[PDB]
RNA sequence: GGCUGGACUCGUACUUCGGUACUGGAGAAACAGCC
């Protein structure tokens, strides 16, 4: 069942573009929220954003509006730092709210991104 | 928007001993909070939502109470697998407070 | 605005519930209806409890 | 978890008074099953 896989993670120079894809099998919802969390090497839980698969419905932080691109393939969700900067470096974790509550039940292993 | 501010930082604890965790909301967000534990290496799990309900395959010492913006999650016996970070998340992605994570909190028994 | 974003969301909650078959049994549809008021109910209280954020108090 | 609907007991309306249609009517958020 339910299984969020996520991949992309890389070394690249500020002002680099960068996607990472997270995979996700075994849903038997329509929709769900997809979420983007952030967490920097040391250091806590950032909330990136999130997004209603179903829909074209795209929500960021106050922080990540506009820097971040969440997107939304068939089996595939994306997120887009487009201009990274060396605070931008961190592991990056995609998670499932399966209930609409709110809450994040499935969590993938998560990425690591470094910028310099 | 949204801040969610987790008061102790860091808690040690003898086994045996009940730990206190408050996180405060900068806005009323009811039911939304949300508590989890993360261990190094690994990502988190849920262990409470919707401020109260013990999540599935969780054991039963954890608890939670909301109470206005003050919500509190209180572990009476520790174990030493609670060594690990915790974090309250609160609010809702289309809130017009997005949703928002504490600062964290270490759980190191000793 | 992003009150205008939220309720677009909401639309597509609805809308991702869809009515029940009309053509059945008298109580075969009473049964849909039965379980189609279910989702709703969250629908409803999930919607209101994100539009009372941009409204509310 | 996801889907399915069956015997009844009633409540309305209109009945050539035996019957019918009705779930923004009720027992039924029951009960019984299928994947």
């Amino acid at each position: 069942q339910e299984q969020l896989v996520e991949s992309g993670g890389r070394l690249v120079t500020p002002g680099t573009a960068l996607t990472l894809t997270c995979k996700v099998s075994g849903f038997s919802l329509s929709g769900f929220w997809l979420n983007w969390v952030r967490q920097a090497p040391g250091k806590g839980l950032e909330w990136v954003g999130a997004i209603y698969r179903g829909s074209g419905s795209e929500w960021y932080a106050s922080w990540a509006k506009g820097r971040f691109t969440i997107s939304d393939t068939s089996t595939t969700v994306t997120l887009k730092l487009t201009s990274p900067t060396t605070e931008d470096t961190a592991t990056y974790f995609c998670a499932a709210d399966t209930t609409d509550n709110g809450y994040f039940t499935i969590w993938g292993p998560g990425t690591l991104v470094t910028v310099s | 928007e949204l801040v969610m501010t987790q008061t102790p930082s860091s808690v040690s604890e003898p086994v045996g001993g009940t730990v206190t965790i408050k996180c405060q909301a900068s806005q009323s967000i009811s039911s939304w909070l949300s508590w989890y534990q993360q261990k190094p290496g690994q990502p988190p799990k849920l262990l409470i939502y919707d401020a109260s309900n013990l999540a599935s395959g969780v054991p039963s010492r954890f608890m939670g109470s909301g109470s206005g913006t003050e919500y509190t999650l209180t572990i009476s016996g520790v174990q030493r697998e609670d060594a690990a970070t915790y974090y309250c998340l609160g609010g809702y992605p289309a809130a017009s407070y997005r949703t928002a994570f504490g600062g964290g909190t270490e759980l190191e028994i000793i | 605005e992003d009150l205008l974003k939220a309720v677009r969301l909401i639309k597509f909650l609805y809308q991702s519930n869809p009515p029940p078959n009309p053509e059945g049994t008298r109580q075969a549809r009473r049964n849909r209806r039965r379980r189609w008021r279910e989702r709703q109910r969250q629908i409803h209280s999930i919607s209101e409890r994100i539009l009372s954020t941009y409204l509310g108090r």
